[PDB]
């Protein structure tokens, strides 16, 4: 057969 | 205590003063508000129109502290929703932060790196916008040293993370030349000894390999597969997860690209992966396996030789349903492209019963997948003249009862195949 295919932000705290 | 818990209006007052030190004081106060983990007043700070002021403070070379404080304040605004990040961008922060990458003060350039990371991390557009402003050159120059170990751990981790965001997201994927420009440094980070740098390096590689074969090739040709396979066996879950994702992405490509994963010795790690306590690891490992059994017969044979079929039987017998579903796919792919001997070996491993049991599932799609696998196995039995020996196996485990009942299933595709099997092999 064929093949089946399938934090960005960060706050700076103390 | 001096700049702790200021009101927004006091911050507005200090920033609107013509006193640089007063402005520095107010900016720090804002930074501390925005640095609180419990609902920082991001929208309040935005509504006060403080962003343009923060942005202008970024260029105050003679007052580095206010450069640092505003960069930190803007970073935390950019860490919010898309709207809040847009506000930072709208204020002209991108070019100002890129200028800060060359700051002689490490903590300031790091804050700029952090800020660009949050902006790029919002999505494709802002990512590509940060790239157009020319953030990549100055970013890579910060990593251009004989040995990464001489850089501060925190600094390196931030640089790696921001770079990973520049490699992230689709529709569209990052510009080809951008990926090419970044890859060499990324490969280097992929060999660093720090767990967080490794984790984010794998995530970057996973993003880059999450696309068409050409994208996969760009990465593969850099020779990172052996290293990925090694990290695939690491003890840290945060490292294994992205590493497995990357390997999984790579085997969705060409048979040759898949073969490199096999040659690197990846399959030896799968006895663990397919029994891993974390269900997400099991699911993605089985998914990866299904794309390997969709390969050539010599590759299917490699799966057999590593004794992974019994592990597929196990996952098919007991696992999170999503994992079991990937296992059903793995078997169908296996039976579709496998030889008669390979398919027979499947049956001898005990694939039949756990396969029949999943026909009680309510997921229509998995039933279709299983029914196709059965068809394929009978076809292999036909070439041996032992279709009947299989019919009894399926019947004794209560499989026939289920196929019979699937004739009154509500789905067209299901009952068609059901009765086809019933009247062709059971009559």
């Amino acid at each position: 057969n064929r093949k089946r295919r399938g934090m960005p932000k960060r706050q700076r705290i103390p | 205590q001096g700049t702790v818990n200021w009101s927004v209006e006091d911050i507005v007052k200090g920033i609107n003063s013509n006193n640089l030190e007063s402005q520095l004081q107010a900016t720090q106060a804002a930074r501390k508000l925005l640095s609180r983990e419990k609902q920082p007043p991001i929208d309040n700070i935005i509504r006060a129109g403080l962003i343009p002021k923060f942005v202008s403070f970024l260029g105050k070379t003679d007052c580095s502290p206010i450069q640092f404080e505003s960069a930190w304040a803007l970073t935390n605004i950019a860490s919010g929703t898309s709207e809040q990040t847009k506000a930072v961008v709208d204020g002209g922060a991108i070019p100002a932060f890129i200028s800060l990458l060359a700051s002689p003060h490490a903590h300031i350039s790091e804050q700029a790196v952090w800020a660009l990371g949050n902006i790029a991390g919002d999505g494709s557009a802002f990512r590509d916008l940060v790239i157009k402003h020319g953030a990549i050159d100055p970013l890579l120059a910060l990593l251009a040293v004989p040995d990464l170990s001489t850089l501060a751990c925190g600094y390196l981790r931030n640089l790696t993370w921001t770079l990973s965001n520049l490699c992230r997201n689709k529709n569209p994927a990052p510009p080809l030349d951008a990926v090419e420009q970044i890859l060499p440094t990324l490969v280097r980070l992929l060999h660093h000894n720090d767990p967080e740098v490794l984790a984010d390096s794998c995530w970057a590689i996973s993003y880059l390999t999450d696309g068409p074969n050409e994208r996969i090739e760009m990465v593969v040709k850099k020779g990172v597969v052996p290293q990925l396979v090694k990290l695939l066996g690491a003890t840290e879950l945060p490292i294994v997860t992205p590493a497995l994702r990357a390997i999984g992405n790579i085997v969705t490509g060409t048979d040759e690209q898949t073969q490199k994963v096999i040659d690197a010795g990846a399959l030896a790690v799968f006895p663990s992966l397919l029994t891993n306590p974390k269900t997400n690891i099991q699911k993605e490992a089985t998914w990866t396996m299904s794309n390997i059994t969709a390969g050539r017969q010599d590759q299917i044979q490699q799966v057999v030789n590593h004794g992974l079929v019994p592990f597929l039987v196990g996952v098919l017998s007991k696992a999170d349903f999503k994992t079991q579903k990937e296992a059903a796919w793995a078997i169908t792919n296996y039976t579709s492209g496998g030889t008669v001997e390979q398919i027979v070996y499947l049956v001898h491993c005990g694939i039949i019963e756990p396969l029949m049991n999943l026909l009680s599932a309510k997921d229509t799609k998995i039933i279709q997948v299983i029914l196709d696998a059965i068809s394929n196995i009978f076809q292999a039995a036909e070439k041996l003249g032992e279709t009947e020996k299989l019919s009894i196996m399926i019947e004794e485990c209560g499989g026939l009862d289920k196929i019979e009942a699937l004739q009154r299933h509500e789905n067209e595709s299901v009952y068609k195949a059901s009765l086809n099997l019933i009247e062709k092999y059971f009559s």
